[PDB]
């Protein structure tokens, strides 16, 4: 075995890494009660929503 | 005088007074949102313990 | 994972901070029965209402 | 008198009373760090026994 580098640990670190980032956004949307929180969740959806919020006001 | 007073009181009510039926709907909105944001805050606390193993 | 700081709890608490804050203003109007409890919520609405209450009285 | 009492109390409570939700976050954070160093503290003691064979 090539003990010098842990290739499986490199892969496992990245696979775990993405799930944590995905997990964080799920906690974001359940806490705030809205599907879009920051610029980056949906570029178009924010722009469509804000105009509707202008109409509602 | 009475008629004008009655109309201004109706006019003042719209701007100043609140709708009990309307505000309860908004009141229950945050109350559930309060619990949900509280429940997820506890979940975020428990999140970091998983790296100990 | 990053353990020195946790941003999942940061966003949730700031979300909770405004969730509780607006709930306080909901209790104000429900208990009072008056939609404008303090100045700022409707600056000109409160101002016109005072001029109306001036005439009503 | 009653109005200033409520407002002064709010101003005081902000600087004095603590937010339980935010405080629980830092408390749970520091608890894991204590288990982190304790785990590493144990390792550093067993490390010294390599060359001592």
């Amino acid at each position: 075995m090539i003990i010098n580098h842990n290739v499986s640990a490199i892969f496992a670190h990245r696979t775990l890494k993405s799930n944590d980032a995905n997990l964080s956004k799920d906690i974001e949307k359940l806490s705030s009660g809205m599907r879009i929180n920051k610029a980056g969740d949906d570029a178009s959806g924010l722009a469509v929503s804000e105009k509707m919020r202008t109409q509602i006001a | 005088l009475m008629n004008a007073y009655e109309n201004t009181q109706a006019s003042e009510s719209r701007i100043r007074d609140t709708d009990m039926a309307e505000q309860m709907t908004s009141f229950t909105r945050y109350q559930i949102l309060t619990q949900a944001a509280t429940s997820m805050l506890a979940q975020a606390n428990m999140k970091s313990q998983s790296v100990m193993r």
